[PDB]
């Protein structure tokens, strides 16, 4: 715990973090996203639960 | 960056595509007979 | 006695002094005057919410001044399931419906 | 070499960079320039999973997200001063829309299959008065493709056309008399307005194309 | 007259839009969506 | 001319965007890189929090 | 009828109409509460923010 | 359920509270509300007028001078009325000719009595209209 | 030709008068079906008075098709 | 020869009467659906009726197109 | 050479009488839509007066454009 | 050379029916934005119908445009 | 002479289909506002249909123009 | 000569379609009209959402006023 | 010479084009006075709106009388 | 011989815009009579701002007859 947070209280990057290299981080975001597209559903529950998906304005 | 994921679209848009090629080659033909252009 | 009870608290929360209303039995048309007087006197509809402090006798005293909400003129067109219910642009239902809510409260 | 390779040429280069070069790094925080897919694809995937739903939201989602695109970008060509979504003759709605209802028919024949004649009659007129419902079921898939075949693109065609009988007819609005002044300056105004009717209407075209395709194959793919 | 010019020379780009986008255009905002998914949980 | 026209109307259209489109899609960017920023933020902090 | 401009309330609108649809009728209907329903002795006064209840008029 | 429920519970005397009919022609505010059966959803302050509530058996008409019929979804009618009404007791003749004449005495009264009473003007006539 | 070629064109003029009687006597129709549904009891009022209107809506359309008949013959 | 002509031309012209006949239908199938959506228990109610007002006004049409096809005939 | 023009120019004329027919079947729909609004259980039962209406209105402008095409060929 | 003026003049006859098309699809739009705005619960029953019958409404229309297309080439 | 002016006449009779979709526009419009002044909130919901339909008529207005010019050019 | 003034009455009739814009150009504020009395709250945000219409409603009169200029002159 | 009668025809054929304007002015009255009666709260409000709806919708008839006009003077 | 035969013929179509200002000075009185009907007080500034109405209605009637007019003579 102490050391997780010692790689939280400044190793949490962000903002400038490669957005694939969360699948690097997550070894299974690579194969569920590939298997979240593959089987057809474009959909996942609530994969925008605390974002917006907004209008065009 | 830019990955080439998966897509199934062989076995998903396989009826669109075929029909369009259909579409196509009637066309194709329309620029001989029907338009005879 | 909540006349008395109500000037005890906030003398700027009384907006009405009307005593006698436990003469008799409950009138319709005292406790409509009563309501109409109190749908005129400080714009009373206006008030966004009101909470009825009234007895719930169970069956002999199991009572306290309970409190419920009332329906208003905005609560009673814009009701989430107010769309089943449908009311007339014309007929203008919904001060109505809170007006007569209130008279039907008020006098049960 | 051939004019139709460079109206097309403008498409080859913008579907691949506007989402590979304008977004920073392939980053998930969503740029300033990227807010713009980061609003689109989302409002997109509200329509493709709701005008589509059931399990045929996911058959053909991501064909949507492609299909879209395609006109919005062709007919982008229309505020130049020699503007020219395909050339003025653009037959390429004919391509997409009667090909898409053989697809909706097959559809309704590669996976409905035999039950085809089930779909036609939305409720009842049964076989005592079927064939006048079928009648005018006819129409409609026929129809379908002109309703998103050369209706976008009459749109654009007019709305970027007109800038040519502008220029035509008020050539001579301020340029060479003594009406150049505040008597015949508001004729002039009329090409800007022009400008933002094509603009509007185009995306507004678009998205109205999506969502017909989307009515029509999610008709034949849902037999009620 | 100007018939086989632009109908296979325009729908190419249809016909090729489907590889194209479906692993690359929404394969960003999938995989951006379900990492920050993932980061929700 | 047949493409002069609409050539000086082009910028009159670009500075009519420029007048409300460009601050507008500023605006709309901005709320949402500020949504997406404080949707994450909360995540981290929480998770923080339960890793404390 | 003219409840929509001068009056006081829905309430004293039917009330009203409740008095003289009473009025519309003899003793063999009207009961006693109907007395009490014309003989209102709920006396109205308006307190205020320093408790001035003015004048107990009859409601 | 089938049918239609009536609940006309005036703050006087409750008369009706759900009993199945077959009509309940009343009239509303902004017209003549004849639900006869089931309804549908939707509630109207209402006009003196007639209430024949046509049950299982014969419609009994009563000149009613007001209330809300609340058409509920269960094809129950919740006309909470001011005032109750016979199909005998509400048809008189000498009653609902000289009262509200005599109530007009009372509209010689300032503006803001006029306008109250301009409601007791015609009330009267209702009953008497109602009372065939 | 010419007078048979009039008593052609003007009779086909004539004819689309039936429009007017066949949106009239609908509406009329229509106007009895809504009360009947938001009046139960003006059924048996108005049903007479509802063939009556029809009537009195289709007289545009005979005075209409009038014409036509006496053009041809 | 001409008179056929504009015995043709009319037929063609006199077909625009069609409206009339297309809105009278919509206005009794509209305010028979509404009527069945106010009482629903309305809808056996005038049924009876309802269908013969739209078969009223679609004979009107009828009498529309009766001289169409006399010009066609004779 | 007027017989083939004035069957043109009738046939195009022909046009105009389907527009009736075109307005009411969204005429009807608007109606039904009010209603399923205000009671969408009504939906079911008016669906078999909307094929009632839809077959009664279309048909004009469906025998309009057949009568036109018709009259040419 | 009267045909071919015939022709034209009969396109341009069979394409004023698309402002009544344009009415009644627009109105039905119309109709069903206002019952959503009335009943937001109606709108799984309500736009199905709406896009079944505007996009009807406008096909008329179109199809009308086709009795110009025909007699124009 | 005649031949050439046909297509000028043609172009003007089939130009006015503007009107009807003009009007169905602007009933379209005019819903909208309705359902936005009573129910302010679920605006949103309907505003993105109420474009869809508006467009859903400018389109066959346009369209209408368009038929037009290829008799007008 | 024989195509000029009948291109000029041909502009006349591409004019006659300003009615549709002249009749949605007063709908619309029919409309914020009815929004201000029965939302006096909602017609400050319809007003945004009325005029862009009622601009947008000229349009269709704006069509009109081009095809009579080219045929005009 | 058959230019003045095509002029004058052509004026006549768009002397309808200012019905829409004419009705138009009707409804935004019509619903002007109904909404007044509905809420004199909103009379002045509606005048505001009333002026620039009626004097806006008669743009387009003035248009098309002016394109009269000019077959018809100049 | 033509000029006044067309002027005359022309003079009898201008007079069609009589019927707009019949049927808008009617639409204006009519929602007086509603409005006075719904509202009886509020009839003080109708009735004033109703004969307004009706100037800038029956004005397009006047104007179309005052066309017809110098185009009769």
């Amino acid at each position: 715990l102490q050391s997780t947070l010692d790689n939280i209280q400044s190793a949490r990057p962000f903002d400038e973090l490669t957005v694939d290299d969360l699948t690097k981080i997550k070894p299974e975001i690579d194969a569920k996203v590939e298997e979240m597209v593959k089987k057809g559903k474009w959909d996942v529950p609530g994969y925008k639960d605390r974002f917006g998906n907004l209008n065009v304005m | 960056m830019l990955k080439r994921f998966p897509t199934p679209i062989l076995k998903v848009y396989w009826p669109f595509f075929v029909a369009g090629a259909a579409v196509y080659y009637g066309m194709s033909k329309a620029a001989d007979l029907s338009s005879n252009t | 006695k909540i006349k008395m009870q109500l000037l005890r608290t906030h003398p700027n929360n009384i907006k009405l002094s009307i005593n006698g209303i436990g003469k008799d039995a409950p009138t319709f048309q005292e406790s409509a005057l009563i309501a109409d007087k109190l749908l005129s006197v400080m714009k009373a509809g206006t008030y966004p919410k009101i909470s009825i402090f009234y007895n719930d006798p169970v069956s002999s005293l199991s009572f306290e001044p309970s409190e419920k909400p009332i329906f208003n003129a905005k609560t009673i067109e814009q009701s989430p399931s107010f769309g089943k219910f449908e009311i007339d642009t014309d007929a203008n239902v919904p001060r109505d419906l809170f007006e007569y809510t209130l008279a039907n409260q008020m006098l049960t | 070499l051939t004019t139709f390779s460079l109206y097309t040429i403008i498409v080859l280069l913008v579907i691949t960079s506007l989402y590979t070069l304008t977004n920073n790094n392939n980053k998930i925080i969503g740029s300033r320039w990227l807010i713009s897919q980061e609003a689109i694809y989302d409002t997109i995937m509200n329509m493709t999973k709701g005008q589509i739903g059931g399990k045929n939201w996911g058959l053909y989602f991501p064909m949507i997200f492609t299909l879209f695109m395609f006109i919005f970008i062709a007919n982008l060509i229309s505020m130049i001063p020699y503007s020219f979504a395909l050339s003025a003759h653009l037959v390429f709605i004919i391509s997409l829309s009667i090909v898409i209802w053989l697809g909706n028919t097959i559809l309704g024949l590669y996976k409905h299959g035999w039950v085809f004649f089930s779909l036609f009659v939305p409720a009842g007129t049964p076989l005592p008065l079927v064939p006048l419902l079928v009648i005018i079921e006819t129409l409609s898939y026929f129809a379908r493709a002109i309703s998103l075949g050369l209706r976008l693109g009459s749109n654009i065609l007019a709305g970027h056309l007109l800038m040519v009988i502008l220029a035509g007819l008020t050539f001579n609005f301020m340029l060479i008399n003594l009406f150049t002044l505040v008597f015949g300056f508001v004729p002039l105004a009329m090409i800007l307005a022009i400008m933002m009717l094509e603009f509007a209407i185009g995306i507004i075209q678009g998205y109205v194309w999506a969502i017909l395709t989307a009515s029509y194959l999610k008709d034949a793919v849902y037999l009620h | 007259f100007y018939f086989m010019n632009q109908l296979t020379y325009g729908f190419l780009l249809m016909i090729t839009l489907l590889i194209l986008f479906s692993q690359f255009f929404l394969p960003m905002i999938l995989r951006l969506y379900v990492s920050r998914l993932f980061i929700s949980k | 001319n047949d493409e002069s026209i609409l050539l000086l109307t082009f910028l009159g259209f670009t500075g009519l965007v420029a007048k409300y489109l460009a601050p507008a899609y500023k605006d709309f960017a901005d709320a949402r890189m500020k949504k997406v920023s404080d949707v994450l933020n909360a995540s981290r902090n929480k998770h923080v929090e339960a890793v404390k | 009828s003219a409840w929509r401009k001068a009056g006081i309330s829905y309430a004293a609108y039917l009330n009203v109409a409740a008095q003289a649809i009473r009025s519309s009728l003899k003793t063999e209907l009207q009961t006693a509460s109907v007395l009490n329903r014309s003989q209102t002795d709920a006396f109205y006064t308006q307190y205020k923010n320093g408790t001035a209840a003015s004048e107990p008029t009859p409601i | 359920s089938s049918g239609l429920k009536l609940q006309f519970a005036l703050p006087h005397e409750t008369l009706y509270s759900g009993s199945e009919v077959t009509q309940v022609n009343l009239p509303a505010k902004s017209g003549r509300i004849g639900v006869l059966a089931n309804h549908v959803p939707t509630v109207e302050q209402l006009l003196p007028g007639v209430v024949e509530v046509m049950e299982g058996s014969n419609s009994k008409k009563f000149f009613i001078s007001g209330g809300f019929a609340t058409v509920q979804p269960d094809s129950q009618l919740c006309v909470t009325a001011i005032e109750a009404f016979p199909l005998e007791s509400f048809s008189q003749e000498n009653i609902k000719n000289l009262l509200a004449e005599a109530k007009k005495n009372v509209s010689s009264s300032d503006a803001r009595e006029a306008a109250e009473a301009a409601i007791q003007v015609e009330v009267l006539e209702n009953l008497q209209s109602v009372l065939k | 030709q010419l007078v048979l070629a009039a008593k052609y064109i003007g009779a086909g003029i004539s004819t689309i008068g039936l429009l007017g009687a066949g949106i009239g006597i609908a509406i009329v129709f229509a106007a009895l079906i809504n009360g009947v549904s938001r009046n139960p009891s003006i059924k048996d009022t108005v049903f007479p008075m509802a063939i009556l209107g029809f009537a009195l809506s289709e007289a545009t359309g005979l005075f209409c098709l009038m014409v036509s008949f006496l053009l041809l013959f």
